[PDB]
């Protein structure tokens, strides 16, 4: 358990970031190896 | 001097092998290059003549100095190739028919059902001096002897294989043989097996690979005759590339059913020309003018001729090149038949020739992509799925490349033939044996060294 | 950079109207089918090339006669008399054909190459226009599928 | 005007040959 900024939550809503959040799932789930998943996850919240 | 001369030759026939792609790579330029020039004929004039339409005026010396490169270019291909994968087919076919021999007795107990053309045409090298001459086991006819000499006759044995049978024990005792130098004439004379290399030669003839080659060689040289028969080595691309290898496929993967359906449209088509033959022969005249008819059904032969060539192409099937029906009392009974034409000969069974080639080409593209799937999702030795490996990141790919590593397995083989058989530990022995008695069990089948250790190792 | 063009002439702002293709996503899925089989739909088209080249090649040697399309007797607008216009008229006319050569080119009744001519325009109709030009299409058919 | 379907035969025998197949296959 941990604390999450409404400053977070709002950046996370703004469409830009929904964008990115698409284009990384389809980009995973499609073509993205289940082998570096995770990888790729900790690539694309960095760049989030 | 024979031996500088052999040695080049040698040389030679060694530098063909290892270049026998390359210089099939620049029979594909130089096939490009003279049908680009040949793009550039014109006729001339009745005598009519075949001339270039060249402003810089070097294409002609250049296309003959092109069709003598690619004459000598498809020479080569061919010297290679016969220096390269020759000597596989043919240890392929050796051990082949050396096994049938010892472990079937396919020319001592069976023989061939009389219709295999290879059955059959192995008989020839069995009684010969050099049986094996590629493949490793030169005592097979000593084995089939031991095997097959006591029950069935080892004087009819020994004929048949061509062969001393009181030559070996003399050998045991002493060798009784001298080398000799090679200056000497008819040395070659002796040592040839004219039977033999009937025997191989039949073999290559019987090679796909090798009559492609020689087609090609073919073709090149009547490109000397008319420069216009190099266009046939631009089907050469088909074979280069797999996805026009594939295309190629297509059409003959579905041939008994292609055939026959073409079969069907055949004899539909004939009975719509025997109806109209009968009935609605007033309708064919295809003459624009009424001062002659050229009627297209006034025999059956035209007729079916006339409805193959024109109904099948046609958009709309016959009634679209007929005549038209309106005011007619026959007007309902050619509208029905037109209508049954168009939706059973090119709705239907056009639509079905072409979808047997169409699903042929997807069925060997899903074929190819299921195959490059497999080995990533299940191991070629074991087949325990790739999940189970990656549990563990590069779980996979470790357990394929250092576990159960194909190439290592053939690597394990060759150790084995390599080293002396005194020197064999318990394993090395036991895969020899099993490998020499033909037991594949020692290959790992579901289990591996993780699985079986799974408590163990973590 | 057709923005600016625009005023140079108004109709480069035409080019603009592509841009629903990016902004719809089913768009943006039928033009990425056109590349997705790139090599193979670019290898077949090759493959079309070369068979039609084939096709030219035994016209121009055997059937060059046939090939006047001239309406009149008064002058003959011959399309094989030579191997590159013969060529261009097979890839131009031809293959966009629903019968393939045959419908464009001269009738053969009453020749002494009657049939080879006909086996000529039938092969061509189903190598060309029934089996490659479908597997063309149906690259890019499955592509977006 | 009569109008007759009548072989074009080179040979001669196919109308006896055709009446033959004919009855061989009623038979049959
Ligand atoms: N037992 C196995 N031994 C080796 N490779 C295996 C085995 N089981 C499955 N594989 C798979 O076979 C593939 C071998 O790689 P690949 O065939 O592409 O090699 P290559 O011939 O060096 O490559 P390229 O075709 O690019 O020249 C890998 O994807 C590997 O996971
Ligand atoms: O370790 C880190 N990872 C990050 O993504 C990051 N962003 C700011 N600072 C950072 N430090
Ligand atoms: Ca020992
Ligand atoms: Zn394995």
């Amino acid at each position: 358990y941990f604390e999450i900024s409404e400053s977070s939550r709002t950046q996370w809503e703004k469409p830009q970031v929904k964008e990115s959040k698409r284009q990384f799932i389809f980009d995973v789930v499609n073509e993205g190896g289940e082998k570096e998943k995770m990888e790729l996850f900790v690539n694309f919240c960095e760049d989030t | 001097f024979w031996k500088k001369i052999i040695a080049y030759q040698q040389k030679l026939l060694n530098y063909f092998a290892r270049n026998f792609y390359n210089m099939r790579m620049l029979a594909l330029f130089v096939a490009f290059a003279i049908n680009f020039i040949l793009l550039f004929y014109k006729v001339s004039t009745i005598a009519v003549h075949y001339v270039l339409e060249e402003s810089s005026g070097y294409m002609e010396p250049t296309l003959r100095i092109l069709a003598i490169l690619h004459t000598v270019i498809s020479f080569f291909c061919i010297i290679g190739y016969y220096c390269l994968k020759v000597p596989l087919v043919i240890f392929k076919r050796e051990k082949e028919v050396a096994r049938k021999l010892e472990f079937d007795g396919l020319y001592i107990t069976e023989q061939p059902s009389e219709d295999d053309i290879k059955g059959q045409w192995d008989r020839l090298v069995i009684n010969t001096q050099s049986f094996p001459n590629n493949y490793w086991d030169k005592f097979v006819k000593r084995k089939v002897m031991d095997k097959y000499g006591e029950f069935y006759g080892r004087d009819r044995i020994s004929e048949l294989l061509g062969m001393d049978k009181a030559a070996l024990d003399f050998s045991d005792a002493r060798e009784k043989k001298k080398p000799k130098k090679d200056s000497s004439l008819s040395a070659v004379l002796n040592s040839i097996d004219v039977k033999y290399q009937m025997w191989k030669l039949g073999v290559v003839f019987t090679d796909n690979s090798f009559l492609y080659l020689a087609w090609y060689m073919t073709m090149s040289v009547l490109g000397h005759y008319n420069n216009f028969f190099f266009a046939a080595h631009l089907l050469d691309i088909a074979m280069g590339f797999k996805t026009l290898r594939t295309i190629l496929s297509s059409v003959t993967h579905n041939g008994k059913q292609l055939v026959l359906t073409v079969g069907l449209l055949a004899v539909v088509v004939y009975l719509y020309t025997v109806v109209a033959f009968n009935f609605f022969r007033k309708f064919y005249n295809k003459s624009e003018d009424g001062d002659t008819p050229d009627m297209k059904c006034d025999d059956m032969l035209t007729c079916y001729m006339f409805h193959m060539y024109v109904g099948v192409r046609a958009g709309g099937g016959i009634g679209d090149e007929i005549e038209d029906p309106a005011g007619d009392e026959y007007e309902i009974y050619r509208i029905i038949f037109d209508i049954t034409f168009f939706f059973f000969v090119i709705v239907i069974l056009l639509a079905i020739i072409q979808g047997l080639i169409i699903d042929a080409f997807g069925e060997l593209r899903d074929q190819q992509e299921q195959v490059k799937e497999d080995m990533e999702t299940k191991c070629f030795i074991c087949g325990i799925g790739n999940d189970y490996f990656d549990t563990v990141p590069h779980g996979f790919e470790t357990h394929t490349l250092q576990e159960h590593n194909l190439a290592n397995y053939l690597f394990f083989l060759m150790y084995l033939i390599n080293k002396d058989e005194t020197e064999h530990t318990g394993q090395e022995s036991y895969v020899w044996k099993m490998y020499q008695e033909r037991c594949w069990e020692f290959f790992p089948a579901g289990d591996c060294f993780r699985k079986q250790y799974e408590d163990q190792l973590n």
